[PDB]
């Protein structure tokens, strides 16, 4: 389009459109994984006419980490680990804060433990890991059912409202994302100091959740294929 | 949950207490447990996490922690091999648990057990009994003694095992391999006094010469159980050179193209070689230590089919545990150290990583420019190993330079390998050369920060790529900081190694920035903007820079 | 674009566009 | 001679079946291998006797039927060693066969975890393989240089050796699934893999150039039916090893 003569190239692109295709790659994000097109596409168009503090630190850490992604957590975790103490566990309980840093944060945490000293960020992480574990279970139907392949047998008082929760896309990503750092977690409890061993008042709510967890990829099995 | 007791043979090491042997535990610390996730049998670990290795070694109890054993699992067993061995509970636990010295597991009554088994099986082999069943019956005492708690039941399973031998024929085979090690286990655990010595010597040198090879492993056993007694100088002067010469003539011979022999047989005799000169450094001959020193070094020196994994890893834990152990004579020790730097130069990441544990040790027992020849070999490995290999070199570099050299001796070398364009890691290397500027910072030294950024700069304006040479920069501004929130930032410059977006740029223009403010005197100002207008071509991070800084 | 690192196979860097 | 040899190998399986049942079929607690200890050297004894009667075939029986026990026993290193010397017994004789041993040695260096061993392994396989049987390859070499070119490709994308290390038939390997510039394609087939698992593993090579994990994610769901199990396992340590490195000791 640039090479032919642009009497013939503007009939074949309008403004209208290169304006549509430049905001669709912009808001897809399509725009930084194909840089070349999108700087050949502005071209065409003009062819057819600091202070580095704590409060700064927080800001940098959350553009990496209250994002989704899986792609550096183990330096997102150590990113984390030198936000003060006393903002660790409201940034991590927000909405926004990226799950899969959970299980890095215990891992990393611990190998200060083992070391022998507090862990700041141990403490939140297990915190978080288990009120959102719990959070998740009082979703689940009031009367537990047992899951069977064969038979969905019970179906507007139980079965339909599981059919809502698997499959949801939103929840369905989190429960496995969410067992990653339980099982980070429960792999450790033994090693840890006593006030950090396993909560009994948490005991019922993670064996609900672990049954919750097998039941969900059982049903993405059923519905979709194996899962991730 | 669970896998069977370990009581091993050898001591906590005193070495490890010293001001470099608590340096040397932090740094083989990293190293061991590296070496425990890529090789172990992981048999006591159901799930994929990499950093859960354990021993069941209870104090003599809770279990002792990993990091607090790192050198005293017996030698022949496999690493993370949770199965049942001869030779799972040594004498000393035997003594010290049950207060002999010459009931109750887990609610359960097993001396109950254990008792009526000695009367059932007493009567059964000293009656006209089934021979197929003597043996079954003579393993199953060397097991289940594992369990006895009193001294009586030792004495009655001696009593009752030397009136067995000279009940059963002299043309035996398929017994004699649990008549051994179960008559030294109990003579054993009875001391050793001349009443029970001149018998078991006697059985152990004769069975030495046994053409069935299981009944040649059970006389090794049954020597390592015996050789843990306070002996009497007339068994020592007697027992200690049989066994010598015994290994000296089955080793020597086989070291060269050990995977054409049993592994077991290879295993136990390096075991016995390594508890003698440990325990008993005097009694032993003058071409012992030095002979086996050499012959395992044959062994390591094998390439990765003629020595297999498992014996290799035997052998060097072995000898790192007699270099850590005081009782070498000075010329064994150091032909250790010529043995130990020609097998870190070698293809597998873990024959490696365990030749770096033997090094580290080496190096860290031995507390001018010798030190140089070796940090030139880690860096060399950074450089050639594979990432998880080059990963764990990169997390011990920093406490091996600060330990062995002077700053100024190693800052040379520490920037130029970041910046070699033969550097496949040089995100490795940015911790490195972070730990060494916070270290210099941390030492009120932060002069030697000043110079060493300025005399280096314009190396960094000549990195090929130009996202390669923002970013490396901004790596350094971030390693040269004192500023905390600064400092911090070095995992998020590390995650964005390839890029260059504008916040790439913005970054940069920062860091540089905050070091110009508070950390560079009129002549150096002038020079960083002169080392900086070179590449400050009109659309560069360098012109961008140069303007926040020119103002 | 991306284009390979040359000090390793694995690794791309940016080149502007 | 062959009947000494023959009783030999009856003897060595009656320890072989002992060892079996106290292992496998009792799961037996007190179960140290003195049974296996005695057929490794009963066959240690066995196999001197086929070499200097100068048979390396028959000896190369020996060899396969400790390697299978030693891998059910739960000892795949030494049964990697085992098939290896299998494989060097037939290969002056019987390439094929010396292919099917040394790909059971790579099954068992990636039951040990050796994943630098088995690398090793598939290029001598995937050389011999060219060597004896072609440049299109018979059928029966052909499924051997498929299996070898898809674990090869893994395996490297899970060590990802340095320049000192990336051998020019690893680097011949991987710039099939690889571009050369900035406006290549990538490269097309040769007709040696199916074009639909050839595209997930040219998309699979790319996306860990351009770091996409949620490409890589889609791509494990996607080639999940056209793998080996012993591959999915492969394509799953390349996801772990992408999202959670080993090495950092967290």
């Amino acid at each position: 389009l640039l090479a032919a003569n642009l009497q013939s190239s503007m009939a074949q692109l309008p403004m209208e459109e290169l304006n549509r295709i430049q905001e669709y790659l912009q808001s897809s994000g399509l725009a930084q994984r194909h840089q070349r097109l999108y700087s050949l596409l502005d071209r065409f168009r003009l062819s057819t006419m600091v202070s580095p503090d704590k409060d700064w630190y927080v800001h940098l850490v959350k553009s990496q980490c209250w994002t989704r992604s899986d792609s550096a957590l183990l330096e997102g975790a150590e990113l984390v680990n030198r936000i003060p103490a006393e903002d660790m566990n409201a940034f991590m309980m927000n909405s926004e804060f990226n799950l899969s840093l959970l299980a890095p944060c215990l891992s990393l945490g611990m190998s200060e433990i083992s070391g022998g000293q507090k862990s700041a960020l141990f403490e939140a992480a297990r915190e978080v890991t288990l009120a959102r574990v719990s959070g998740t279970v009082q979703q689940l139907p009031a009367v537990h059912h047992v899951f069977q392949p064969e038979l969905p047998a019970e179906p507007a008082a139980y079965w339909s409202k599981l059919n809502d929760l698997f499959g949801d896309a939103a929840l369905y990503q989190s429960l496995p994302t969410l067992a990653r750092a339980l099982a980070q977690y429960l792999v450790v409890v033994s090693k840890l100091p006593s006030h950090l061993h396993l909560p009994p008042e948490k005991e019922k709510d993670i064996v609900k959740f672990v049954v919750a967890t097998l039941e969900a990829l059982s049903w993405h099995l059923i519905h979709e294929q194996i899962p991730l | 949950v669970s896998c069977l007791e370990q009581q091993p043979r050898n001591k906590p090491l005193k070495a490890l207490d010293t001001r470099f042997g608590r340096k040397l535990s932090i740094i083989r610390g990293i190293v061991e447990q590296e070496i425990q996730a890529m090789v172990s049998k992981r048999e006591n670990i159901a799930t994929h996490h990499l950093y859960q290795a354990w021993d069941p070694v209870p104090s003599l109890g809770a279990l002792i922690s990993h990091e607090k054993l790192l050198l005293q699992i017996n030698p022949e067993r496999e690493l993370g091999s949770m199965s049942y061995k001869l030779g799972q509970v040594s004498i000393h636990s035997v003594w010290l648990g049950n207060s002999i010295t010459p009931k109750h597991r887990a609610g359960v009554d097993i001396h109950s057990c254990s008792q009526f088994l000695l009367e059932l099986y007493s009567r059964w082999i000293l009656p006209r009994t089934p021979a197929i069943l003597i043996s079954e019956v003579v393993r199953s005492l060397l097991v289940v003694s594992d369990l006895f708690t009193e001294r009586n039941q030792f004495e009655l399973m001696y009593v009752t095992l030397t009136e067995l031998r000279r009940v059963h024929p002299s043309e035996d085979e398929i017994l004699a391999q649990y008549l051994v090690p179960a008559t030294c286990k109990a003579a054993a655990v009875l001391g050793m006094d001349k009443a029970v010595a001149e018998p078991v010597s006697r059985l152990l040198e004769s069975t030495l010469r046994s053409s069935h090879l299981p009944s040649r492993v059970g006389a090794l056993h049954g020597i390592l159980y015996v050789l843990e007694c306070d002996l009497l100088d007339d068994t020592a002067k007697q027992l200690i050179p049989v066994i010598s010469d015994y290994l000296l003539s089955n080793l020597k011979g086989i070291a060269h193209c050990v995977n054409i022999h049993s592994q077991q047989h290879v295993l136990v005799m390096c075991a016995t070689a390594f508890y003698l000169i440990e325990n008993y450094p005097l009694d032993v001959g003058p071409e012992f230590s030095a002979s086996i020193i050499q012959m395992c070094g044959v062994m390591l020196s094998g390439s990765e089919e003629s020595t297999p994994s498992i014996i290799y890893h035997c052998a060097l834990r072995g000898l790192e545990r007699l270099l850590l152990s005081e009782q070498l004579s000075r010329l064994d020790a150091e032909s250790l150290v010529k043995l130990s730097v020609d097998r870190v130069n070698v293809h597998s990441p873990h024959r490696a990583m365990a030749a770096l544990g033997l090094m580290l040790t080496c190096m860290y027992t031995g507390k001018v420019i010798v030190a140089m020849e070796r940090v030139s070999v880690l860096f060399d490995r950074i450089r050639k190993g594979f990432p998880c290999e080059a990963r764990v070199v990169a997390r011990i570099l920093p406490q091996f330079l600060d330990d062995f050299f002077p700053p100024q001796d190693i800052m040379n070398k520490v920037i130029g390998e970041f910046l070699s364009n033969q550097q496949p890691y040089p995100q490795f290397m940015a911790t490195v050369v972070y730990k060494v500027f916070q270290t210099l910072h941390s030492t009120g030294q932060s002069s030697m920060v000043r110079d060493w950024v300025m005399l280096s700069l314009s190396n960094f304006t000549q990195r090929a790529p130009v996202a390669m040479a923002t970013w490396s920069l901004s790596c350094f501004f971030v390693s040269a900081s004192t500023s905390p929130w600064v400092a911090a930032i070095l995992p998020h410059v590390i995650s964005r190694m390839g890029k260059l977006e504008q916040v790439d740029v913005n970054l940069f223009c920062l860091v540089a920035t905050d070091f110009y403010r508070h950390q560079i005197e009129e002549l150096d100002r002038r020079a960083f903007q002169s080392v900086l207008e070179v590449v400050a071509a009109p659309g560069s991070p360098y012109h961008r820079l140069l303007t926040c800084l020119r103002n | 674009y991306l284009i390979r690192s040359s000090f390793n196979w694995f690794v791309f860097v940016e080149v502007p566009c | 001679g062959p009947g000494e040899a023959l009783a030999l190998t009856e003897a060595a399986r009656l320890f072989l079946r002992q060892e079996r049942d106290a292992r496998q079929r009792l799961v037996c607690p007190a179960a140290y291998g003195e049974p296996l200890q005695a057929a490794a050297s009963a066959l240690g004894a066995a196999v001197r006797l086929h070499l200097e009667l100068g048979q390396p075939a028959a000896a190369a029986a020996l060899c396969l039927e400790l390697a299978a026990a030693l891998r059910d026993l739960g000892q795949p290193a030494a049964a990697a060693g085992h098939f290896q010397r299998a494989a060097q017994l037939q290969l002056p004789q019987l390439p094929l066969a010396a292919l099917q041993a040394l790909g059971e040695a790579a099954s068992c260096q990636l039951l040990a975890r050796d994943y630098t061993g088995a690398l090793a392994v598939f290029t001598r396989m995937q050389r011999l393989a060219r060597e004896h049987g072609s440049p299109a390859a018979l059928g029966a070499f052909s499924d051997v240089l498929v299996r070898c070119e898809v674990s090869r490709v893994l395996l490297l994308l899970l060590l990802q050796p340095p320049p000192a290390k990336l051998l020019p038939e690893h680097a011949q390997t991987l710039e099939k699934y690889s571009w050369e510039a900035f406006d290549s394609h990538g490269q097309e087939s040769s007709g040696q893999l199916p074009e639909e698992l050839f595209l997930l593993l040219q998309s699979l090579v790319m996306a860990t150039h351009e770091k996409d994990t949620e490409a890589i994610k889609s791509l494990q769901v996607e080639m999940w039916p056209l793998l080996t199990a012993e591959q999915n396992h492969l394509l799953h340590l390349v996801l772990q090893e992408t999202i959670s490195p080993s090495g950092q000791g967290v």
